[PDB]
C-alpha cells in the first residue's frame, strides 16, 4: 500500500493474501 | 454408523432411525456474545434449560400438486413458550438454532424435497407459515436452481426422512430485536412431485420441530 | 493457502471391492470428493495457473456509474441551479447485480464526479460540491445560507478541470452494510402504512448529496453530472443467489408478476441439441 | 522549485485504476467489526458448490416453470434407448445458465479446469435399473447410437442404496486457457457433448410407479481458475428503476 | 491520558448502610460521581472506541466562509474596480458561533479566496490581492502609488488558475484573540460617545485587506471575492454559554429585545409526550 | 452511621436518609439448594437478574381509625413481571424474601407501627392484601402482644420512616408450589394510632416493595 | 507534521496527544 496522507483509509487497494477455505460452504458436514 | 441418531437437549429428545447425518450451518457452532463484542452495560439474563428444548410448530400435509411452504425466524416462537413471554419482556435478543424436519411415507411412494435456510429472506412482491406463490424465482426474484450455495439438505423418500441443519447466530449486530426482526426463513419446497397408486395411504404430513440453542436476553420492561 | 491451482498425480487402474469413489449420497448436502485421478487414468500435470483476478479486492476495485443529476434551464425538475441526492447504489443495474450477491459488505470508497454539458461541450463554469449528513441543515436554494459549509465538507471546482475525486471511509453505526433487511424499522403496529418502510434499513442512509453553480443569478450553461463510485478493501459475507428478472424500484426486490421469464434460454426437444 | 516534465498521460479517468485520493474526514475512526459467520476471501471458494442444472430446458409458460429441474426415466423396450443430450461449456448459453458456476463465469472472458456433474435419481425403493453416461471429446460428432458412445470416457451408474454417481469432465484440451464458446467461429472453443443412456431397463414390481425423474447437480473442481474479468452480457433494467 | 473510552466492570447486588452512593448534594458545586456499576446491576464491556475527532484541531481545521466583495460594473458599492476590506470574522453566523463558545483563542490561519463572475461563469482577468497592515498606506483608487507593494505582501492571480492560498501567523500584541472585552479602550471620560467603543479591542484589529484589477482602464466583467478561512495550531481557554438569539451587528452582542425566543421547542403538557 | 441506606439488586435502587438498621431473619441469609437437600432429578433453572429485583405492589391510606392490613407470599407475585410468568410454567419453587416498608410523615405527627413476619399464617373465623376484622387475637385465636418473637421492626414516626426485613426460605420441603403454598405472611399494624391537629397534611400513605433473592425453579409444563 | 518551507507555522495540522483533564471543570472543590 502507498500513502500520502495521515489517514489510512485514503491509501490504495494493494495486494491481498491468496487464502482459500472451499470447505465451510461444501462441506459443512459435523 | 451415520444412519441412526438421537439429539436431545433440555427435557426433550428426538429419536430417528434413517437419517442423513447434520449439517453445521458454515461450519460454526453456536456460541455467547464475547466481553469484546458486547456493547450493552447491564448483564444479561441466561435462563439456559427453560427456552432450550424442542418445540413441535405445527403440521402441513404433502399433496401432488403442492408449491412449497417458508417460515420466518424467531417470529414463529414469540406466541410459544418460556422463549415466547422473555422475547416481549426484553429488547435485546440472540440465540442460535436447531431444526429437525420429519416426513415418512413407505417403500411404494417417491418423492423428493429441498430443506434450506436462507438468511434475510427479503419477499416481494405467524407459527403456522405461508404458501409460496411462485416457487421458480423464490417470490423474490432469485432462481431457485442456486439455493443450494446456503445450508441444505435433502429429504429422498428412497434414502432418508428426515433434515437436520444447526444454525449459529446471523447479524450485524451483537444484540437485536425478536418482534422486529427476523434473521433467517427456512423453506421446504418439493422438487420431485410425490406419487404413488390407487391404494396406497394418500396422506402424508409434514411436521417441523426445532430448538432455540445459548439465548440470551437483555433491556427489561413491561410486556409488549 | 491457494496461490496456484492443483497439480494432477499420476494414477492407474484399480480393480477391486469396497472402496467406490464413484458412487455417492447427495442427500447428505455435501459437495462431491470424487477426483480426476480416482475415476479415469491419469498423468503427473504441475498446474501454474494464478488465483489473484478472482479476490474480492480484484472483483471490486472497479469504477462504476451510481448517479444522475440534471441541472437544466428550462424544465420541472431543478430550475433554480441546485439540486439534493439522497446516497443511493441500487439505482443502476451493472452495479447493483454485482453487489447483491452477498449480504453484509464493509468497505472504503472513491467518488469520482464527471460534469460536462448535455451535448458533451466543455464550457468554464464553477460548482459547489457538498455533503450533508444526515441530520444537517438541507439548502433549499442557490443562495441558501447553509452554503457557508462551516463543518460540512464542500469540494469547489471547475468544468475545464480534470474530474475531482475524493476518498470516502465507512460511516455504518452497525459492524457493516447490508443490502437486505428483514424487518421493519419501527416498533409501530404495521397496518398498511408501515409497510411502505418494509425492509428500510437505517444504517444505510449515509446522507445527502447536494450541487449548486456558485453565483448570485442563473447560469447560461445546462449542466450534467455523473458520479462514479469505486471499491477498496472489501470484505464479503453470507452470499445468496443471484438476480433473475428485471428489476422494478430502487431497494425493492419487486418483480413484474405477469412477465416472468426463465434463467437461460431454450429449445424444442430434450433428445436434440 | 524543481523542474519536472508532463508525460502523454495526464487528465485521464481510468476506471480501472488504483490511486490515492485526498480524504474528506479526517481523524475518523470507523466501528468495530464483530465476527459474522461466513465470511468469502475468494469468487473461488463458492466455485465449486454443487447446484442444480437445467438439462430439460424445453418448457416455457408461466404455470410449468418448475418443470426444467428435472427429465423422466420410465420402462423401455430394453434396445438401449437416449435420454438425454447437452453441451457441456459452461460459459455457452444453454443448460448451464441457471448454475452459480455458469453465472459466475459470465463475469471473467477465459477459464481452465474440469468440471464435475452428480445425477441424483428420486424413484420408488423397489425400481432398478443401470444407465451409461459418455462424454464425447471436440471433434466427434452427436453419437447415433450407444456403440458408438461408449468409445469415449464414460462411466455405467447403478441405482441402490446410494443414489447418486458423479461423471467427472477431465480437462482435455489443446490450449492452456479457453474462451467463452459461441456459434460461428468461436466454436473452436467447444468442449464437447454428454449423453445419457439405457443400459438394461428400468424394472419395477407390481403396484409401484412407472415413471422417475433424476435430478443433475453440477460444479467444478480443485484445479478450476478463471481471468481477464469482464462485464455481464445481460443487463437487468428497461429503463429508469 | 484518554484514548479510549473507560470500561465497564462486572457489578453485583449491595444492601448495607451507610454508603450511599446514589444520594448527593448539588448545592456544592461538582458534577456527579456514580457510575452504572454502583447502581445497577452491569457486566464486563471492553471499550474500543476513539476520542481523537473530538479534539480542538479535529473541531476547528475546517474551512469556511467569512468575507464577500463585489465589484460591480455599473452601481455605488465600488465602481472604481478597488475595494477596501477591514479583516473581520464575525461577519457570519456559522462561523461565528463556533467560534465563540470560548473566550481566547490561539491559531495560525490559512486563506483561500475564490474568484468568479456573479453568474459564477469564468473569464480571464488579473488581480491583485494586498494586505495592509494597520499603519499601512491604504490605496484609493486602482492606479494609487501604494499598489507598487514595496514591503507589504502581495498576490498576482488570474481567475482561469486554482484559487489562491496562503499561510498566516498569530500577530496579536497579545498573548491570544479574544473575543469579548468588558471595558473601553481609551483612558476617557465615556460620556456618550465612548459608548460606540464599548467592547472595541484594539487587539483584535489586523489590518486591511485590499484588492483591484490590474490595469488602467475600466474591466470588463463583473467580479466577486470569496474569502475561506482555515484554523490550525489552535488553543482554547474558558469556554462560555453558546450562542441563543439571532445576530444583529459585527463585535457586538445585541439581540431583538421585543423578539425573544426559547432556547428549544415547545409542547402543550408537561405530563404527555 | 446506621442512618442512611442504600439497598441495591437487580436492576432496581432503593435509598433511605433516616433508617433502622437491617434485620437478618433467623440469622440467615437466603442461599441455594444442596445437592444432599436435592430430591428432583431435573436440573432446575435460574433466571437471576430477570426475577431479582424490587417490586411496588400498591398503596394502602393510613387513617386515624384504622386497624391493620396483612399480606401473602409469594401469592402476591404470581401475576407480576417475569417471576410471575415463571411461577405459573413452572411446578417446584424456591426463593428467598427482602422486604421493605415506606410511611413517611412530617414533625408534628405522631404515631407506630408495627412490621412483622409471620411463617404459616393460618386465617380463622391477592396482590392488594386485607384488612384485619379482630386485630387484638390476630384474627387466628393468639396474642398480638407476643407476635415480637417473630422477626420485626417498628416505624416510630418520630426516629425513621422505614423498616427492612431479610427472610430466608422456610419450610420442610426443598422445593414446593407457588399456586398452593403460602410460606408466610406480612402483617402492619398501627399499635399508636395516628394523631396531628388541624390544618397539617392529612394523607399518609404507606406502600410496600419487595425483591425475591436466590430464585429457582423446575418441572417445565404448561402454564396453569 | 510535514513542512515543506522555513517557517514552522506553514506546516499540516498534524496529530495531537490524547489528554483529558475533566477535572479541571467538573470537580473544582477544595
Ligand atoms: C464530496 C462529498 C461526496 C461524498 C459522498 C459519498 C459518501 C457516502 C457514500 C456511501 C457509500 C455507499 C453506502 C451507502 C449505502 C447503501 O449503498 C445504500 N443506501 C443501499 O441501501
Ligand atoms: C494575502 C493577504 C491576505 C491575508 C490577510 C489575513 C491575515 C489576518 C487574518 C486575521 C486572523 C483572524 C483574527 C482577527 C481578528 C478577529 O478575528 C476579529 N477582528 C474579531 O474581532
Amino acid at each position: 500500500t502507498i500513502n500520502y496522507y495521515k489517514d489510512s483509509y485514503a491509501a490504495t487497494a494493494g495486494k491481498q493474501s491468496l487464502k482459500q477455505d472451499p470447505d465451510k460452504f461444501a462441506n459443512p458436514v459435523k | 454408523s451415520d444412519r441412526v441418531a438421537q439429539l436431545t437437549i433440555g427435557n426433550s429428545t428426538i429419536t430417528t432411525q434413517e437419517a442423513a447425518n447434520i449439517i453445521v450451518g458454515y461450519g460454526e457452532w453456536p456460541s455467547y456474545c464475547s466481553d469484546s463484542d458486547a456493547t450493552a452495560v447491564d448483564k444479561p439474563t441466561r435462563p439456559d434449560v427453560s427456552v432450550n428444548r424442542f418445540y413441535t410448530l405445527d403440521t402441513k400435509l404433502w399433496e401432488k400438486s403442492s408449491k412449497g411452504w417458508y417460515w420466518k425466524f424467531p417470529d414463529v416462537l414469540t406466541e410459544t413458550g418460556v422463549f415466547g413471554q422473555n422475547a416481549q419482556f426484553h429488547y435485546l435478543y440472540r440465540s442460535g438454532f436447531c431444526i429437525h424436519v420429519q416426513c415418512n411415507a413407505s417403500k411404494f411412494h417417491q418423492g423428493a424435497l429441498l430443506v434450506a435456510v436462507l438468511p434475510e429472506y427479503v419477499i416481494g412482491t405467524g407459527a403456522d407459515g405461508f404458501e409460496l406463490q411462485h416457487p421458480y424465482v423464490l417470490d423474490a426474484g432469485i432462481p431457485i436452481s442456486q439455493l443450494t450455495v446456503c445450508p441444505h439438505q435433502w429429504i429422498n423418500l428412497r434414502t432418508n426422512n428426515c433434515a437436520t441443519i444447526i444454525v449459529p447466530y446471523i447479524n450485524a449486530l451483537p444484540f437485536d430485536s425478536a418482534l422486529n426482526h427476523c434473521n433467517f426463513g427456512l423453506l421446504v419446497v418439493p422438487i420431485s412431485p410425490l406419487d404413488y397408486d390407487q391404494g396406497a395411504t394418500p396422506v402424508i404430513p409434514i411436521t417441523i420441530t426445532l430448538a432455540p440453542m445459548c439465548s440470551e436476553f437483555a433491556g427489561l420492561r413491561q410486556a409488549v | 493457502p491457494a496461490p496456484t491451482g492443483q497439480d494432477t498425480q499420476v494414477s492407474s487402474h484399480r480393480l477391486d471391492t469396497g472402496k467406490v469413489p464413484a458412487l455417492q449420497a447427495a442427500e447428505i448436502g455435501a459437495s462431491s470428493n470424487a477426483s480426476d485421478e480416482s475415476m479415469i487414468e491419469t498423468r503427473c500435470v504441475l498446474n501454474s495457473h494464478s488465483t489473484a483476478e478472482t479476490t474480492l479486492d480484484s472483483f471490486f476495485s472497479r469504477a462504476g456509474l451510481v448517479g444522475e443529476i440534471d441541472l437544466p434551464l428550462k424544465g420541472t425538475t431543478n430550475p433554480n441551479g441546485y439540486a439534493n441526492w439522497d446516497i443511493d447504489i441500487t439505482g443502476y443495474a451493472q452495479m447493483r447485480r454485482k453487489v447483491e450477491l452477498f449480504t453484509y459488505m464493509r468497505f472504503d470508497a472513491e467518488f469520482t464526479f464527471v460534469a460536462c454539458t448535455p451535448t458533451g461541450e466543455v464550457v468554464p463554469q464553477l460548482l459547489q460540491y457538498m455533503f450533508v449528513p444526515p441530520g444537517a441543515p438541507k439548502p433549499d436554494s442557490r443562495e441558501s445560507l447553509a452554503w457557508q459549509t462551516a463543518t460540512n465538507p464542500s469540494v469547489f471546482v471547475k468544468l475545464s478541470d480534470p474530474p475531482a475525486q475524493v476518498s470516502v471511509p465507512f460511516m455504518s453505526p452497525a459492524s457493516a452494510y447490508q443490502w437486505f433487511y428483514d424487518g421493519y424499522p419501527t416498533f409501530g403496529e404495521h397496518k398498511q402504512e408501515k409497510d411502505l418502510e418494509y425492509g428500510a434499513c437505517p444504517n444505510n442512509m449515509m446522507g445527502t448529496f447536494s450541487v449548486r453553480t456558485v453565483g448570485t443569478s442563473k447560469s447560461k450553461y445546462p449542466l450534467v453530472v455523473r458520479i462514479y463510485m469505486r471499491m477498496k478493501h472489501v470484505r464479503a459475507w453470507i452470499p445468496r443467489p443471484m438476480r433473475n428478472q428485471n428489476y422494478l424500484f430502487k431497494a425493492n426486490p419487486n418483480y413484474a408478476g405477469n412477465s416472468i421469464k426463465p434463467t437461460g434460454t431454450s429449445r424444442t426437444a430434450i433428445t436434440t441439441l | 522549485g524543481f523542474p519536472t516534465e508532463l508525460k502523454p498521460g495526464t487528465n485521464q479517468f481510468l476506471t480501472t485504476d488504483d490511486g490515492v485520493s485526498a480524504p474528506i474526514l479526517p481523524n475518523f475512526h470507523p466501528t468495530p467489526c464483530i465476527h459474522i459467520p461466513g465470511e468469502v476471501r475468494n469468487l473461488l471458494e463458492l466455485c465449486q458448490v454443487e447446484t442444480i442444472l437445467e438439462v430439460n430446458n424445453v418448457p416455457t409458460n408461466a404455470t410449468s416453470l418448475m418443470e426444467r429441474l428435472r427429465f423422466p426415466v420410465s420402462a423401455q423396450a430394453g434396445k438401449g434407448e437416449l435420454c438425454a443430450v447437452f453441451r457441456a461449456d459452461p460459459g455457452r448459453n444453454g443448460p448451464w445458465q441457471s448454475t452459480l458456476l455458469g453465472q459466475l463465469c459470465g463475469y471473467y472472458t477465459q477459464w481452465s479446469g474440469s468440471l464435475e456433474v452428480t445425477f441424483m435419481f428420486t424413484g420408488s425403493f423397489m425400481a432398478t435399473g443401470k444407465m451409461l453416461i459418455a462424454y464425447t471429446p471436440p471433434g466427434g460428432p452427436l453419437p447415433k447410437d450407444r456403440a458408438t458412445a461408449m468409445l469415449g470416457t464414460h462411466v455405467i451408474w447403478d441405482f441402490g442404496l446410494q443414489s447418486s454417481v458423479t461423471l467427472v469432465i477431465p480437462w482435455i484440451s489443446n490450449t492452456h486457457y479457453r474462451a467463452h464458446a459461441r456459434d460461428g467461429v468461436f466454436d473452436y472453443y467447444t468442449t464437447g457433448l454428454v449423453s445419457i443412456w439405457y443400459q438394461t431397463n428400468y424394472v419395477v414390481p407390481i403396484g409401484a410407479p412407472n415413471t422417475a425423474y433424476i435430478i443433475a447437480l453440477a460444479a467444478a473442481q480443485k484445479n478450476f481458475t478463471m481471468k481477464l474479468c469482464k462485464d455481464a452480457s445481460d443487463i437487468l433494467q428497461t429503463g429508469t428503476i
